């Protein structure tokens, strides 16, 4: 969490980087994985499919 | 000497689940109508299922309850499925439900 | 030559489905599947002992797993629209249980 | 006559209970050994359920006395639909017969 | 079979080249490459297989003689990575000797001992330029194969760190001696000033290690610049052409660069790169790409890791980057093989 | 010492077992990469229930899993199991 | 008004916790099957929880009630209990 | 107003207090968002990227919650 | 105040403490304060209860660190358990042999 707060650029740690700091981790996602923190949120992660794709054809 | 089961009427011994909650380190102290409410409930909730049991082997031209009656019984009801959702029943296979 | 009768694919599989979901006998080889908690364990501890019942109760719990994560497979096959099952399936069925950790 | 060859603790069980409320409710069927094994194991298992949500409710309220009232809160939680509304009239009727036998 | 093989020597007065000394087997395809003797078709080609595969357990994943999986033993001496069964042992020199060996973990092993005259084991001068004719024979591939260096013939290590440290981890793989800091491991964080002129004055060198920034993008240069300064400076320390002299180099990926820079990088180093994944916590931990001419490090990629995962893995990494640390313990390991290359420290 | 590494008895599991335990799932058809994917998930399984049950024997200061410690790794992992003994 | 509190729900808000979840489009028919389970997952906690309430001879529901009934079902909830 | 309507059905004239609701709502708005999440997986194994309601039905189905 | 006089225990004077010996200068919300009260009561009652069932089962009327151990055992995945049983072993063996 304090790796976290220095990430965010903040010196006081908000449930976000409580949040961020457990769930990044597995073996503690795998610990608090039936359980819900208030004021968390969610990660910041988007599946791979609902982006458009930013490519150029070689052809 | 009137055993506390037939003084109020129940099947399931009132000294046994008196004796399994003082050992089990519950609480400090155990109620005297505690045992009696309780076995009263286990009863009920033993009678229910052997009841759709034996409903289940009658139809099944069965005289004794084996374990794929125990699994009809409690996966068909809907309340005994939602108490048992997480229990699997040993020799019970699963229901006849096929997909349309 | 007409002579040998053969069946469908869609005979024979809805046949022993009928079959296999009456039935309640054990469907995994006992010798094999225990040679596989052997091996399982040897990685814990050493010079382990299994009872036959402790065998037997694992066999049972396996087996009721396998068939009802079969079942939320057949629920994610025929979501999309298809009749076979994948293994994109098995993995969004233990993603969706919240066992991919 | 022969006696004590072996000495073994004699393990407790539910069978001959489960085989009286099984002669009340079908007075002709039978049961096996391996269903009587998990009849024991169902009474032991919602023994427990019912035991341990009535020491939370006893530890709630800061109450070192688990009476009928907490073993009653523990089935209306635990027991869904119609099985918590016979559970806690078939409990209450056992506790008015036991306290009134006298 | 293999109290027999014993016998066709001694009594029959037959060639070992004339026997299988790996299944106990009487037919002969070829010459064994370690020492003297015959090896039947299956056992050559697994045995070719088995140098090639590398395992996080032990030196090898299966027997050096006869490539069986089980009764593995660890070499006394640790500047020696040899393992070998214990019914080799126990078939060549005589039973119950397997036993002992594996009892302590301080016995000499049959290369690294004065006389390489056990009993029934013969060894080979100037090995590895005949362990290059049987790669070229049937191994279909010729891979970088740099002559081995006795023991007696051993040199200090000279080692060339580039963009990432890894004094630590050949300190703790027993590459650089403790204690004593006479300088043979130079770590420059910058290299774009750097001449030939600079290498020849830094002392010969011997081995070139580059790797990629950690996952946490500590610096903001492009990574292909570790990869193309790496080459540069590889090139730099390679030996005069028509010289006896052993040079290895190694590049290590973690998921930094992209298809583009990673086809790049494999047309440089004229190799397929090596995807390592590491040990499961539940479904995939972190994987790493390697480059390098060190024996049995292209066989170390896994058919069953897959491109989409390892992508989806890179992704989660890249975007979440909790970890930061350069993965020094997952590209530890690759060195292992180059252990009787140079002198270890205990 | 005394006992040979069991190894490849994940293959003992063979396809038409997953194929019967596929049936009694009420699939009626199945792909060929179902039965590594398969293994795979029945060996993590495995590994979860016995890595609770030898530690649940190693309290108890035995070197025997009895069906006990078995009921208890499953009741633990939420998997209830009748018919052993609760 | 006393029977359209479910609608008080609205579009937007199902649109916003959908954009949290990560759903990049939505169907006509979601809202009105979403305010269905968010109703039936209210009721299976507050059955509970005004259950605790009746067991501790109160009248007004705490937040150590809705701790307490969302830990029965595996759902324990941080940073409302000292 | 959803919370005090639906505590009306199991006892007559409660009383809440704000972190009770403040608790309810948000183990309330975390289980939607983590049903969506599901629900976009569901959507997406069948080659879409629009939720449909059988995406919510499935996901609670594979869940253990329809009863 | 004499019948205003009811103090409830916490965790927030020690988690202060052990967030001051990791981070010497970042600080924390009384809201993340109790989430890690709640985290601490979450993970004491987890290993009690745990440890609680380990003593009946072996019929034991005794809770010791051995029990405590075997729960750390099982309700830690992976690593993490390994290293709070090496943590627990050296601050029992620290605190046995002690002035
Ligand atoms: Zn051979
Ligand atoms: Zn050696
Ligand atoms: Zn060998």
């Amino acid at each position: 969490a304090g790796n976290a707060a220095r990430d965010n650029k903040k010196t006081r740690i908000i449930p976000r980087h409580l949040q961020l700091a457990v769930r990044n981790d597995e073996e503690l996602n795998k610990l608090l994985g039936r359980v819900t923190i208030a004021q968390g949120g969610v990660l910041p992660n988007i599946q791979s499919v609902l982006l458009p794709k930013k490519t150029e054809s070689s052809k | 000497a009137k055993t506390r089961s037939s003084r109020a009427g129940l099947q399931f011994p009132v000294g046994r689940v008196h004796r399994l909650l003082r050992k089990g380190n519950y609480a400090e102290r155990v109620g005297a109508g505690a045992p009696v409410y309780l076995a009263a409930v286990l009863e009920y909730l033993t009678a229910e299922i052997l009841e759709l049991a034996g409903n289940a082997a009658r139809d099944n031209k069965k005289t004794r309850i084996i374990p794929r009656h125990l699994q009809l019984a409690v996966r068909n009801d809907e309340e005994l499925n939602k108490l048992l959702g997480r229990v699997t029943i040993a020799q019970g296979g699963v229901l006849p439900n096929i997909q349309s | 030559v007409k002579k040998p009768h053969r069946y469908r694919p869609g005979t024979v599989a809805l046949r022993e489905i009928r079959r296999y979901q009456k039935s309640t006998e054990l469907l995994i080889r006992k010798l094999p599947f225990q040679r596989l908690v052997r091996e399982i364990a040897q990685d814990f501890k050493t010079d382990l002992r299994f009872q036959s019942s402790a065998v037997m109760a694992l066999q049972e719990a396996s087996e009721a797993y396998l068939v009802a994560l079969f079942e939320d497979t057949n629920l994610c096959a025929i979501h999309a629209k298809r009749v076979t099952i994948m293994p994109k399936d098995i993995q969004l069925a233990r993603r969706i249980r919240g066992e991919r950790a | 006559k022969d006696g004590k060859k072996r000495r073994k603790t004699r393990k407790e069980s539910y069978a001959i209970y489960v085989y009286k409320v099984l002669k009340q409710v079908h007075p002709d069927t039978g049961i096996s050994s391996k269903a009587m094994s998990i009849m024991n194991s169902f009474v032991n298992d919602v023994f427990e359920r019912i035991a341990g949500e009535a020491s939370r409710l006893a530890h709630y309220n800061k109450r070192s006395t688990i009476t009928s009232r907490e073993i009653q809160t523990a089935v209306r939680l635990l027991l869904p639909g119609e099985l918590a509304k016979h559970a806690v009239s078939e409990g209450t009727k056992a506790v008015t017969k036991y306290t009134s036998a006298k | 079979g293999r109290d027999l093989i014993a016998y066709e020597v001694k009594a029959n007065q037959r060639n070992i080249e004339d026997i299988c000394i790996c299944c106990g087997s009487l037919q002969v395809h070829t010459q064994h490459p370690l020492f003297e003797g015959g090896i039947c078709a299956p056992c050559k080609d697994k045995f070719l297989d088995a140098l090639f595969l590398y395992d996080d357990d032990g030196y090898q994943s299966y027997c050096s003689i006869c490539c069986s999986g089980e009764t593995l033993l660890i070499c006394g001496n640790p500047d020696c990575t040899r393992c070998y069964c214990f019914e080799c042992v126990d078939s060549l020199v005589g039973p119950g000797t397997s036993g002992k060996v594996h009892a302590m973990s301080n016995w000499v092993c049959y290369l690294c001992l004065p006389s390489s005259r056990s009993g029934l084991l013969q060894r080979r001068r100037k090995w590895r330029s005949q362990l290059k004719a049987f790669y070229d024979r049937e191994s279909e591939n010729p891979l970088e194969m740099f002559e081995t260096v006795p023991v007696w013939r051993r040199q200090p290590v000279r080692v060339l760190s580039l963009f990432e440290d890894i004094k630590k981890e050949l300190t703790s793989l027993g590459f650089l001696e403790s204690g004593s800091d006479p300088g043979q491991l130079k770590h420059v964080v910058d290299v774009t000033d750097t001449v030939r002129k600079d290498v020849e004055e830094w002392g010969p060198f011997d081995l070139v290690y580059g790797a990629t920034p950690p996952l946490g993008h500590t610096c903001d240069r492009p990574p292909s610049w570790y990869l193309f300064q790496f080459h540069r400076l590889l090139q730099y320390a390679r030996p005069k052409p028509g010289s006896p002299g052993p040079f290895f180099w190694m590049f290590v990926d973690n998921l930094v660069l992209n298809k583009e820079d990673l086809d790049v990088a494999s047309r440089f180093l004229e190799m397929e790169p090596v995807t390592i994944p590491d040990v499961h916590g539940g479904s995939l931990q972190n994987a790493v790409r390697v480059w390098s001419n060190i024996p049995a490090i292209r066989s170390r990629h896994w058919a069953l890791v897959s491109e989409e995962e390892l992508s989806l893995l890179a992704q989660n990494k890249q975007s979440s980057k909790l970890a930061a640390k350069w993965p020094t313990k997952l590209v530890k390991n690759c060195f292992l093989p180059l252990r009787e290359y140079f002198k270890y420290f205990s | 010492r005394h006992r040979k590494v069991l190894r490849d008895n994940i293959q003992g599991i063979t396809k038409p077992a997953i194929r019967r335990l596929a049936r009694r799932g009420g699939v009626k058809r199945i792909s060929g990469l179902i039965y590594e994917e398969t293994r795979g998930v029945l060996k993590v399984f495995l590994e979860n229930v016995i890595r609770d049950a030898v530690t649940y024997t190693e309290h108890a200061k035995r070197k025997t899993v009895t069906a006990m410690d078995v009921v208890y790794a499953l009741k633990r992992q939420g998997r209830t199991l009748y018919g052993f003994g609760g």
